[PDB]
RNA sequence: GAAGGGAUAACCGCUGAAAGCAUCUAAGCGGGAAGCCCGCCCCAAGAUGAGGCCUCCCACGGCGUCAAGCCGGUAAGGACC
RNA sequence: AGGUUUGGCACCUCGAUGUCGGCUCGUCGCAUCCUGGGGCUGAAGAAGGUCCCAAGGGUUGGGCUGUUCGCCCAUUAAAGCG
């Protein structure tokens, strides 16, 4: 991944890229770091509270990475009346059958892009900022109002 | 026949913080430093032993989970409330008690126990201004 | 938190596009500042205000006239102000534009020993058929062996009367800097020549 | 929504066993219980 | 009565193993109540842990084993009436 | 499971522990009658049904009976149980 820069520290690990550095902290165990051409991890016994742990961190990482090498999406719909949003700079205000308009903060790291008045997406890099920022939105609509109404991701519904 | 009594000894302070411990396991070291259990010039009636001061407060570690799992009941007003306290709170609400409450269930319960609590001196350190000869013990 | 020292001297009503209204008449006067307490200093942050004027001397060791604001002390005493600091040389009165909403503090008038059902509006007891003799009386005041006592807050008669009162969100109706005085909405604590003390509503 | 003696009525109906509670349930609203 | 802060219940979620799939959970993180804690009001330093600040009054005159355990006048102030 | 009913036993009290009901004054419990949240629904909406959090605060006035209780009248967010 020659865009990335693989940091590591006593517990916690700062990934560099071509978009930014992260902190992804981690358990004092292991001491895994960055072995070969490429980054590892490794874990001590077989105890379920290592393995739980272990792999856990093994993703973790490996999104640290991703995240860096252009990691953005998280698609958004919607359906019926004034049922779509206009993009106010970096925030949005999207209305939904609410006597009142809503205006959802613009969130820092953050991105959001309007591609139209229907479908939206949520642009940045982590994802404890992006899925955070799922409920910042689906939580606006519901679904199942025997369907049409309200937002949501790309998945499919069910009657 | 025998005897073997002290005289009037000389107050042999000590500063002291193991904020890496766990209060309690270090409590009792207090408290048992309190009362000149060490000292082997004993006395029980007497009152004579260190005055303890312990620095850098809280920074305590603490076994398992006292996430409101530690309450303090402690208190009891009057008319019908048992006003309870989760650690959590003193530690940010003025911690320090939370070390002192664990030396007072360790001294005796008499006006001595009660005099020797008066020894003891904790503060949310580190920094102890109110010495001039801290003798700092491991 | 605007301060200012004034006196209850009564109350009357006036009248607003058509509709009457009940105004108490304070009469906060000119408060010499006298004193500051800076965090550094005393901790706190707030204004000891002056109040009534004249006083022959009577000043004896706190003379504490290390102010110009002297003019001889108000023994009208000083009463801080909690979390105010204005540009200290007396705090006018037209501190307080028309429609503003303070929250007054005064003593209530002293109603001596009071007895219950007056002190805690009791009710009392039958007038006729039962008894005679425990018409005014608070019945019962516990239960049997257990617990076997009366709670520690069991209202009883007592000395009920001159205490610290603090009605709020009054709003301010006219204010006369000319002879210097306060108008508001007559729920105002106390006998009239009293010490009471405006601040500024927390409804906001 | 729920409290005792379970099979799993269908296999949307999967055991959600959070915080304390051990209420297992499907997509169904139905299909829904909580120990 | 409240605004408003903070922390939660049930519960709603993001990321995510153990278990290559999937899960709100195990390490992590968000939102969530007339409720909880802080706010509004009142008491309150007998809080012997006896707090803080501002301004005043100022020297032993004489008695053992020397800090009074003893008196004779005060001061600033305080009571009496 | 709880100790609110009806009972069993006969341990303290027979040189005495006044025993229904009302009134007055209440305080506590939650197994919640309202008012706060929430999951299901054979939930379109408005209603409901059910289960889960949660007592901060509420929880009316009359007719009949000594009544507690009930049944009625008139309301209510509700006219909670112990």
């Amino acid at each position: 991944p020659k865009g990335v820069s693989v940091e590591v520290a006593p517990g916690r690990v700062k990934v560099k890229g071509p978009k930014g550095e992260l902190e992804v902290p981690v358990s004092p165990e292991m001491r895994v770091v960055v072995e070969e051409g490429v980054v590892r991890v490794e874990r001590p016994s077989d105890e379920r509270r290592h393995k739980s742990l272990h792999g856990l961190t093994r993703t973790l990482i490996a999104n640290a990475v991703k995240g860096v090498s252009e990691g953005y999406s998280k698609e958004l719909l919607i359906k019926g009346i004034g049922y779509r949003a206009r993009l106010v700079g970096r925030a949005l205000e999207l209305t939904v059958g609410f006597s009142h308009p809503v205006v959802v903060e613009p969130p820092e790291g953050i991105t959001f892009e309007v591609p139209e008045p229907t479908r939206v997406r949520v642009s940045g890099i982590d994802k404890q900022k992006v899925g955070q920022v799922a409920a910042n939105i689906r939580a606006i609509r519901k679904p199942s109002a025997y369907h049409e109404k309200g937002i949501y991701y790309a998945g499919e519904p069910v009657r | 026949m025998k005897t073997y009594v002290p005289k009037q000894v000389e107050p042999r302070w000590v500063l002291i913080d193991a904020e890496g411990k766990t209060l309690g396991r270090l409590a009792t070291k207090i408290a048992t430093l309190l009362r000149g259990k060490h000292r082997p010039d004993w006395t029980p009636n007497v009152a004579m032993g260190d005055f303890v001061v312990v620095v850098n407060a809280d920074k305590i570690r603490v076994t398992g989970k006292k996430l409101e799992q530690k309450i303090y009941t402690r208190y009891s007003g009057y008319p019908g409330g048992l006003k309870k306290i989760p650690l959590e709170k003193m530690l940010a609400t003025h911690p320090e008690r939370v070390l002192e409450h664990a030396v007072k269930g360790m001294l005796p319960k008499g006006p001595l126990g009660r005099r020797l609590f008066k020894r003891l001196k904790v503060y949310a350190g580190p920094d102890h201004p109110h010495q001039a000869q801290r003798p700092e013990k491991l | 938190m605007k301060g200012i020292l004034g006196v209850k001297v009564g109350m009357t009503r006036i009248f607003r596009d058509d509709r009457a209204v009940p105004v108490t008449v304070i009469l906060a006067g000119p408060c010499p500042v006298v004193q500051r307490r800076t965090p550094e200093k005393d901790g706190y942050t707030a204004v000891q205000l002056g109040f009534l004027p004249q006083n022959p001397k009577r000043v004896n060791r706190p003379l504490k006239g290390h102010f110009a604001k002297a003019g001889v002390e108000p023994v009208r005493i000083l009463r801080e102000i909690r979390d105010f600091n204005p540009e200290g040389d007396t705090v006018t009165v037209e501190i307080f534009k028309p429609g503003e909403r303070v929250d007054v503090t005064g003593t209530s008038k002293g109603r001596g020993f009071a007895g219950v059902m007056k002190r805690w509006n009791f009710a009392g007891g039958p007038d006729s058929h039962g008894a005679h003799k425990i018409h005014r009386h608070p019945g019962s005041i516990g239960n049997r062996k257990t617990p076997g006592r009366v709670y520690k807050g069991k209202k009883m008669a007592g000395h009920y009367g001159a205490e610290r009162v603090t009605v709020m969100n009054l709003e301010v109706v006219d204010v006369i800097p000319e002879e210097n005085l306060l108008l508001v909405k007559g729920a105002v604590p106390g006998p009239n020549g009293g010490l009471v003390i405006v601040r500024e509503t927390k409804k906001a | 929504k729920v409290r005792a003696s379970v099979k799993r009525i269908c296999d949307k109906c999967k055991v959600i066993r959070r915080h304390g509670r051990v209420y297992v349930i499907c997509e169904n609203p139905k299909h829904k219980q909580r120990q």
